C-alpha cells in the first residue's frame, strides 16, 4: 500500500543520458538554420501573443523557455556568450550539442561518460594552445583608423539588399563608432529608429536623440522649427486645464461660484505655466500629456513643448544635453536645464520628426533609417548591429582570429594530428572532437545554399597544405582567405565558445538522472 | 515554462504547410480580385453583416492565429498606407510567387536561391516596365485633366458609382486640384475630409471649398444665411467650450433657497447674466456662435433679436476642421475672447436640399484653401458608405498620377509584358535562377488568368491570346475584356495604372515571398 514517490517522477540509467542528448538535439535542430549572417530566421510566438522575427540566437533562445532541465544548460551558456562577448550565441549552442550528438555512438559501445568528458577537456586544452598561436595582434599595422573601419564594414554589409548603397552606410557606420568613447564602445548607445517611407540611401545619422512626433492636434505648424541654443526642460508631471477626453465635476451651492472654480482651475495651471516661463525654457519635455491651454500659452510666448514623451527616450535626453528631470515647475534648479547646439524638426520620411542634434554632452546617438517597408528596415537595423559588434570587439580586443570557419578548420586540423601522438581511448575521442568541430563550417554552407560535400572537401585540401587562413567566402561560393576578405572575430570568441560549449557538454553528459518534483 | 500548448514546425513539414496555408487564405481574395470579382459576406463581432469585395477589408475582418497569413495581412497594411489600391492584388501576386517557389523546393532548390531569384527577376522586370511608360502631364495641362478625369472613371466603374460616375469622377479631380499646387505636387488625404449623408440622390454629391457639417440652428427663427454685414471683415465665427448663460452644474443641481433673500438675488442676477453673456459676442465682434454646450430659451431669444445664430453640441473633431479652414481657435472660456481667435471666412449659410429635413450648413472662402470637405449623398446607407471608399480609392489613384507622371496601362496588359521580358532573359543567365525566372514569369501570368476567371473567360486561352497579340504586332499594352468593352488594347479604352503604384506592388510582394522563405522554423506558444 506504501509508495516511494507520491507523484515525483525520477528516471535514471544510461538510457536517460541518451534521452537528455536527444532533448538537446531538438533544441540544436531549431538553432541550426540561424547560424551565419545569411542564415534563416525563426518565427517565434511568445505566450504574450507578441510575434518576433530575428536571427540572433540570444533573443531567440530566451523566447523558447525550454522546460527540459538538461536543455536549460544551453540557455545558461547563451547568456554567458551574450555577456563576455555578445555575438555568436547561435554557434555556442550548436557546438555544445554537437559534442553530445557525436558522443552518442560512444555511449552505445559501452564507453563511460567520464572518459568521454575527460577526452574533451584534453582536446580543449590543446585547442586553447592553438588559439594563442592563431591570435594576431594588430592595431596600426598595415592599416589606419578610418581604412580599417571602412574595409571591414563593406564585407559585413555585403550579401544584403544594402550592398549597392553600402557606400552611404559605411560613412555613417564610421561616424557612429567615432561619435562615442573609443575606450568603451556600447552598441546600445547608438540608437536606431525605423522611419517608414523614402529611399534606403537617404538615411541620415544624428548626433543627438530623436522623438516620434506624437502630435495629432490642430493649432500646430506655426513656430520656427530651427532653434540655436534653446534651454531644454524635463517635466515629470502633466500640465493641462481641459483634456481631450476626461473632465472634472464642479459642485458648489452658489451660481457665481460655478465660474469661480472654472477660473480657479485656470489660475492653478496658468501659475505652473508661467513658472516655466520665468525659468526661461524654450523646450518642454513631459512624459505626461500637455493640455490645450499649455500648448496655446507656450505658442504665444514662443516656447516649444512636447507631451507624452517616452520614458526610455527621455533617459537618453538626460544623457544627451546633460540635464536632469524635475518633478514640479516651481523649484526647478539650473542643473536640470540643458542646452544643445542645434534643434531641428525635419520632414524626413514624409513625416515630421523632432530631434536633438549636435549635443556636446551626449554620450549616446541616434541613427535614422529609411525604406519602403518597416520590416526591410528592421533587417537593415540588425545588419548594422552586426557591423557595430565587429568594431566593438575590434577596439577593446586587439587580438584577432580569422572568422568564417577559417580558425575553426585550423583548430580541428591540428587536433586530428594530435590523435596520432596520443595513444589510447583519447585518440578516438579527440578525433571525434575535431569531427564535431566540422559542424560550424558545414552549417554555414548549408544555410546559404552552398554545397556541403564539395566546398568542405575542397576546404580540407588547401587548408592542410600549409595555408592556415583559408575560410569560406560568403559572397561567391569558393574557398578563400578570410583574413584577406577581412572577416574577423576576436580571439575571445573562440576562447569563450570552446569553454562554454564544453562546460555545457560535460555538465549534461554528467547527469545520470532527472528528478522532477510535482506540486 | 508552459511546455504544453506549444506547436513547432521545422524541416520538411515547414516548407509545405506554409505555402499551402498561404494559398488557402489567398484563395478567398483571388476570386474577389478584379472589377467583376465576387463580393464577400463579412460578419462583425457584434453581428452586423457587411458585403464587400475589397481584399484589404477581408484581411482586416479575418481574425486568425496563422502567422503565415498574418504576414499577408501585414502586406496589405503597408500596401494600404503607401498606396491604398492594389492591396487585393499584391497578396495574390505574392501567393503566385509562393506557389511557384513550392514547385522549385520539390526540385531541390534552396530557399535562398529562390529568394535571390525573385530579387533579380524583380529588378529586371522593373527596368523593362520603366522603358514602356508614357507621360500624361507633359504638353497640354488640360489634356492631363482630361486623362485624369477618365482615369477616375476607370477606378469608379467597379462600384455602384458607375451609374452617375461621370459626376463623381469630377469630384475626385476637383478635390486633388484644390489641396495641391503644381509646384509642390504633395497630396495629403487628411486635407480632404470624407463625409456623406443619406437621402436625396447620389448625383447631388458636390465639393465644397470649406467645411460642411449637418447642423440645425439652436432656434428655428434664426436667419438661415449670414451676410458679411456691409463692409465688415469676413464673417467672424466663435468656437467656445462654455455656453452663454448663467453657469449651471452638469451633474446635479439641488440648490436650496433658505429665504426670500437668495430668491430675490438669483432672480435679478441670472436675469442680468443673460444679457452679459450675449454682449460678450459683440465684445469679440463675432457673427456665428458655435458652442460645445446648449443654450437656454432666453439665450436663443436674445441671440435672435441681435441676429446672432447659434449652434449647439458640435463634436471636438468637427471644431478642429473649422479652426483650420477659418484660421480660428478653440477658446476655453468667455474671458479669453478676441478678434484674432475668431474664424475668418467669406460667407456662412444654411443650405436646403430639396424636401430633406437635414438642412446642412456651409462655411465658404471664395479663394483656394489648404483643406476641403468631400460631400457625398445617396439614396441608401450602404450606397453612401460605398461611395466614400470608392472616392477614397480614387484619391489614392489621383495622388500617384500627379506624384509620378510616368504611367503604365493595366488590367493584365502590364503583367504579361513583364512576363515576356523575364522569359526571354531567363535563357541568358544559365544559372539556378533560370528556373526561378521561369517561375517568376508564370507567377506574373497568374494575375491576368485570375482576372480572366472572374470575367468568365478561359484563363489559359486568354493568357495565350494576351501574349500572341503582343508578339506578332508589338509589346504595346493589350488588356482584358473584364469590363465588357468592345475589344482589347486598353490604350484605346484609357485604363491607366500608376507606375509608382505597380512598382511598389511587385516589390513588397517579392519581399514578403522572400521573408517567408527565410523562415524555416515556426514556434507557436499558448495564449496567456
Amino acid at each position: 500500500i506504501v509508495v516511494l514517490k507520491e507523484g515525483t517522477d525520477a528516471s535514471q540509467g544510461k538510457g536517460q543520458i541518451i534521452s537528455n542528448i536527444n532533448a538537446c538535439v531538438a533544441v540544436q535542430e531549431a538553432l541550426k538554420p540561424t547560424l551565419g549572417p545569411l542564415g534563416s530566421d525563426i518565427l517565434i510566438v511568445t505566450s504574450n501573443q507578441k510575434t518576433t522575427i530575428s536571427n540572433d540566437g540570444a533573443t531567440i533562445l530566451k523566447l523558447l523557455d525550454v522546460v527540459h532541465p538538461a536543455a536549460k544548460t544551453l540557455v545558461d551558456i547563451s547568456r554567458a556568450q551574450d555577456a563576455e562577448v555578445g555575438d555568436g550565441t547561435t554557434s555556442v549552442t550548436i557546438l555544445a550539442g554537437e559534442l553530445m550528438k557525436e558522443a552518442k555512438p560512444f555511449l552505445e559501445e559501452g564507453i563511460s561518460s567520464h572518459l568521454i568528458m575527460k577526452g574533451y577537456r584534453k582536446a580543449v586544452s590543446l585547442a586553447v594552445e592553438k588559439i594563442n598561436e592563431l591570435a594576431v595582434d594588430i592595431t596600426s599595422e598595415k592599416s589606419s583608423g578610418r581604412e580599417l573601419l571602412e574595409r571591414c564594414a563593406r564585407t559585413a554589409m555585403s550579401s544584403k539588399l544594402i550592398h549597392n548603397n553600402a557606400d552611404f552606410f559605411v560613412k555613417m557606420c564610421v561616424d557612429a563608432v567615432l561619435s562615442l568613447d573609443r575606450n568603451d564602445l556600447d552598441d546600445k548607445l547608438i540608437g536606431i529608429k525605423k522611419i517608414p517611407g523614402g529611399a534606403m540611401e537617404e538615411s541620415l545619422f544624428i548626433n543627438g536623440v530623436a522623438f516620434k512626433k506624437t502630435f495629432s492636434y490642430a493649432g500646430f505648424e506655426q513656430q520656427p522649427k530651427k532653434f540655436n541654443n534653446p534651454k531644454i526642460l524635463s517635466l515629470n508631471v502633466e500640465l493641462e486645464l481641459k483634456a481631450e477626453k476626461d473632465n472634472a465635476e464642479v459642485r458648489v451651492e452658489h451660481v457665481e461660484d460655478y465660474q469661480a472654480i472654472v477660473d480657479a482651475e485656470w489660475q492653478l495651471i496658468f501659475e505652473k505655466l508661467r513658472q516655466v516661463e520665468e525659468t526661461g525654457a524654450n523646450i518642454v519635455l513631459s512624459k505626461l500629456p500637455i493640455g490645450d491651454l499649455a500648448t496655446q500659452f507656450f505658442a504665444d510666448r514662443n516656447i516649444f513643448c512636447a507631451g507624452r514623451v517616452s520614458a526610455d527616450d527621455m533617459n537618453r535626453v538626460i544623457q544627451a544635453v546633460g540635464g536632469s528631470i524635475q518633478s514640479t515647475t516651481s523649484d526647478i534648479k539650473p542643473e536640470h536645464l540643458g542646452t544643445c547646439a542645434l534643434f531641428e524638426e525635419m520632414q524626413i520620411g514624409s513625416e515630421r520628426y523632432n530631434l536633438f542634434q549636435g549635443c556636446p554632452q551626449a554620450k549616446t546617438c541616434t541613427l535614422l533609417l529609411r525604406g519602403g517597408a518597416e520590416q526591410v528596415i528592421a533587417e537593415v537595423e540588425r545588419s548594422l548591429h552586426d557591423a557595430i559588434m565587429i568594431v566593438k570587439r575590434a577596439l577593446q580586443n586587439k587580438l584577432i582570429v580569422a572568422g568564417g570557419g577559417a580558425t575553426e578548420m585550423e583548430v580541428s586540423k591540428c587536433l586530428r594530428d594530435y590523435s596520432k601522438t596520443i595513444a589510447g581511448k583519447q585518440q578516438m575521442i579527440i578525433n571525434a572532437f575535431a569531427k564535431a568541430l566540422e559542424v560550424i563550417p558545414r552549417q554555414l554552407c548549408e544555410n546559404a545554399g552552398f554545397d556541403a560535400i564539395e566546398i568542405l572537401n575542397k576546404l580540407r585540401l588547401a587548408h592542410s597544405k600549409g595555408e592556415k587562413w583559408y575560410g569560406v567566402v560568403f559572397e561567391t561560393e569558393n574557398i578563400g582567405d578570410n583574413f584577406a576578405k577581412f572577416v574577423w572575430e576576436p580571439a575571445l570568441v573562440k576562447i569563450n565558445a570552446l569553454n562554454s560549449a564544453t562546460e555545457a557538454t560535460n555538465l549534461i553528459l554528467s547527469v545520470d538522472e532527472t528528478i522532477t518534483n510535482k506540486g | 515554462k508552459d511546455q504544453g500548448n506549444k506547436k513547432r514546425q521545422h524541416g520538411l513539414e515547414a516548407k509545405k504547410s506554409h505555402i499551402l496555408a498561404a494559398r488557402s487564405v489567398a484563395s478567398i481574395i483571388k476570386t474577389s480580385l478584379g472589377p467583376r470579382g465576387l463580393d464577400k459576406i463579412l460578419i462583425s463581432p457584434d453581428g452586423e453583416i457587411t458585403i464587400t469585395n475589397d481584399g484589404a477589408t477581408i484581411l482586416s475582418q479575418m481574425e486568425l492565429d496563422n502567422e503565415i497569413a498574418k504576414l499577408l495581412v501585414q502586406l496589405s497594411k503597408s500596401q494600404d498606407d503607401e498606396i491604398g489600391d492594389g492591396t487585393t492584388g499584391v497578396v495574390v501576386l505574392a501567393s503566385a510567387l509562393l506557389d511557384q517557389a513550392l514547385e522549385l523546393i520539390q526540385k531541390g532548390i534552396h530557399p535562398i536561391k529562390i529568394a535571390n531569384g525573385f530579387d533579380e527577376a524583380a529588378k529586371l522586370a522593373i527596368s523593362k516596365l520603366e522603358e514602356t511608360c508614357d507621360d500624361i502631364s507633359a504638353s497640354n495641362d488640360e489634356l492631363f485633366r482630361d486623362f485624369l478625369l477618365r482615369a477616375a472613371k476607370t477606378s469608379l466603374g467597379s462600384k455602384i458609382v458607375s451609374k452617375d460616375h461621370d459626376r463623381f469622377a469630377e469630384m475626385a479631380v476637383e478635390a486633388v486640384i484644390n489641396v495641391m499646387d503644381k509646384d509642390r505636387k504633395d497630396v495629403d488625404f487628411d486635407l480632404i475630409k470624407m463625409q456623406g449623408r443619406v437621402g436625396g440622390s447620389i448625383s447631388d454629391s458636390k465639393l465644397i471649398n470649406g467645411v460642411i457639417l449637418d447642423k440645425d440652428f439652436s432656434h428655428p427663427q434664426m436667419p438661415k444665411c449670414v451676410l458679411p454685414k456691409e463692409g465688415s471683415d469676413g464673417v467672424k465665427l466663435a468656437i467656445l467650450t462654455c455656453p452663454f448663460e448663467p453657469p449651471k452644474p452638469k451633474t446635479k443641481h439641488k440648490l436650496d433657497i433658505s429665504s426670500v433673500e437668495e430668491y430675490q438675488k438669483l432672480q435679478t442676477y441670472e436675469q442680468d447674466k443673460f444679457k452679459e453673456m450675449i454682449d460678450d459676442v459683440k465684445k469679440a465682434g463675432a457673427d456665428v456662435v458655435i458652442c460645445q454646450w446648449g443654450f437656454d430659451d432666453e439665450a436663443n431669444h436674445l441671440l435672435l433679436q441681435n441676429d446672432l445664430p447659434a449652434v449647439r453640441w458640435v463634436g471636438g473633431q468637427e471644431l478642429e476642421h473649422i479652426a483650420i479652414s477659418t484660421n480660428g481657435r478653440i477658446v476655453p472660456r468667455f474671458q479669453d475672447l478676441s478678434k484674432d481667435k475668431l474664424g475668418t471666412c467669406s460667407r456662412i449659410y444654411e443650405q436646403e436640399f430639396g424636401t430633406t429635413k437635414d438642412r446642412m450648413l456651409i462655411i465658404e472662402q471664395s479663394k483656394e484653401t489648404k483643406t476641403v470637405t468631400c460631400f457625398v449623398r445617396g439614396s441608401n446607407k450602404m450606397i453612401v458608405d460605398e461611395a466614400e471608399r470608392a472616392l477614397h480609392d480614387s484619391l489614392c489613384v489621383v495622388r500617384n498620377l500627379v506624384k509620378d507622371s510616368r504611367v503604365v496601362y493595366g488590367g493584365g496588359a502590364a503583367e504579361v509584358t513583364m512576363s515576356l521580358a523575364v522569359s526571354e532573359e531567363a535563357d541568358k543567365q544559365r544559372g539556378i535562377d533560370q528556373y526561378a525566372f521561369r517561375g517568376f514569369a508564370q507567377a506574373l501570368d497568374t494575375i491576368p488568368m485570375t482576372l480572366a476567371e472572374n470575367s468568365g473567360l478561359d484563363p489559359i486561352g486568354t493568357l495565350s491570346t494576351l501574349k500572341s497579340k503582343q508578339l506578332k504586332e508589338k509589346i504595346s499594352n493589350i488588356g482584358v475584356d473584364c469590363l465588357g468593352y468592345g475589344s482589347n488594347d486598353m490604350k484605346e479604352l484609357f485604363v491607366v495604372d500608376p507606375f509608382i503604384g505597380k512598382k511598389q506592388q511587385i516589390l513588397l510582394a517579392t519581399q514578403l515571398c522572400r521573408m517567408i522563405l527565410k523562415i524555416d522554423n515556426v514556434i507557436i506558444s499558448g495564449k496567456d
